[PDB]
């Protein structure tokens, strides 16, 4: 029944669980860049 | 896991994340805290006395829980863990090919950082700086290729660090279900972008009221995922506000699986090229760039200083996964 819509900006982390490392961090206010 | 180094490299994407939010508010921000932490950690393997303490408490260590040689341990072996789904991480120093340097460094600088030393002719300016993005080119798979853009002729060494990324969703997205939909920039200005969607979706997810904001993670089929944080609209400040390893964590910690009855993604690529030297001063990296530096670590002579810190960063989000890149380079010219 939820919704999730990402039509606003939005943050994006991506990680690796072994490590506990953050590989990448990301804020996307405009994805037409 | 070596939890120091961990927690370290954490506090230190956070305090990152907010200098370079601060630079341009409104912008897509992209970026590799973990290549620019180890490009840092390399640098300072050659780094004596305030110049090292600066970085190393800049890369937020404690001196006094750890040393320099366990760090650099830590950095190793995190080295070897990371590099199913495609991930590698590179190090690698170009040098003027008549400067010396310590053999205990570049043996050092091979053992911990897996890193080799190209001899190099700065002064033949192109040629250098050719050697060097093709170097990045093939370390990122083309991703990036333009990470040198200006090059001195009386540089004496450059540190380069790379990574790339690139990963299956377990749950993808089906192409034939991506529609142009509206992306509000803000409130009273939107766009239409791809938004890919899924249907009927379990995935660990978590609604936190008091910051207004709804938390989902996307697993890649390694050992990888993506968090992602949707504020409520206008929110996004706020949520800014909070951001900081123990907010990460505990919204780790809060997710639960959860049926979605669908979720909205959009297909985007973004990239970003940034001068860390205001940030890097800002987070009290200082000697490193002025005429007290000492890296004679690396040469046996406080003969060298930092003139210029770029990174450059990729983001590719579609269907069926996605694609991340990174780059940072040291530029070393004499001191
Ligand atoms: C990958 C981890 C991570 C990576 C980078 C920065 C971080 O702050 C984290 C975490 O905080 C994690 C946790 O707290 C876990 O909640 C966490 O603590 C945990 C654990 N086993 O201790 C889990 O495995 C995870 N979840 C609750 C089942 C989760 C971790 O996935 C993440």
């Amino acid at each position: 029944r939820t919704i999730v819509r990402f039509n606003r900006p939005f943050l994006m982390i991506i990680v690796d669980h072994f490590t506990w490392s953050i590989f990448f961090m990301s804020k996307v206010t405009n994805p037409k860049q | 896991v070596d939890r120091g180094l961990a927690s370290a490299n954490v506090d230190f994407a956070f305090s990152l994340y907010k200098q370079l939010v601060l630079k341009a508010p409104d912008k897509n921000v992209i970026f590799s805290p973990l290549s620019i932490s180890t490009a840092l950690a390399f640098l300072s393997l050659g780094a004596h006395n305030t110049t090292l303490t600066e970085i190393l408490k800049g890369l937020k260590f404690n001196l006094t829980e750890t040393s320099e040689a366990e760090i650099h341990q830590s950095f190793q072996h995190l080295l070897r863990t990371l590099n199913e789904l495609q991930l590698s991480m590179g190090n690698a120093m170009f040098v003027k090919e008549q400067l010396s340097l310590l053999d205990r460094f570049t043996e050092d600088a091979k053992r911990l950082y897996g890193s080799e030393a190209f001899a190099t002719d700065f002064q033949d300016s192109a040629a250098a700086k050719k050697l060097i993005n093709d170097y990045v080119k093939n370390g990122t798979r083309g991703k990036i290729t333009d990470l040198i853009k200006d090059l001195d002729s009386q540089t004496m060494m450059v540190l380069v660090n790379y990574i790339f990324f690139k990963a299956k969703f377990e749950m993808p997205f089906d192409p034939q279900d991506t529609h142009q939909s509206r992306f509000y920039l803000s409130k009273k200005k939107y766009v239409m972008v791809p938004m890919m969607s899924l249907h009927h979706l379990t995935i660990p997810y978590f609604r936190d009221e008091e910051l207004s904001c709804t938390v989902v993670q996307l697993n890649y089929t390694g050992n990888a995922s993506a968090l992602f944080i949707l504020p409520d609209q206008d929110k996004m400040e706020e949520v800014e506000a909070m951001l900081s390893q123990e907010t990460l964590s505990r919204f780790f910690d809060s997710l639960e699986f959860r049926e979605i009855g669908e979720l909205y993604l959009p297909k985007f690529s973004i990239s970003r090229d940034y001068n860390l030297n205001d940030i890097l001063l800002q987070l009290g990296i200082e000697e490193a760039f002025t005429s007290k530096a000492d890296l004679s670590g690396i040469t046996g002579a406080r003969n060298l200083a930092v003139s210029q810190v770029v990174h450059k960063a990729v983001l590719d989000v579609f269907e069926e996964g996605t694609e991340a890149s990174a780059a940072t380079a040291l530029f070393i010219p004499l001191s």
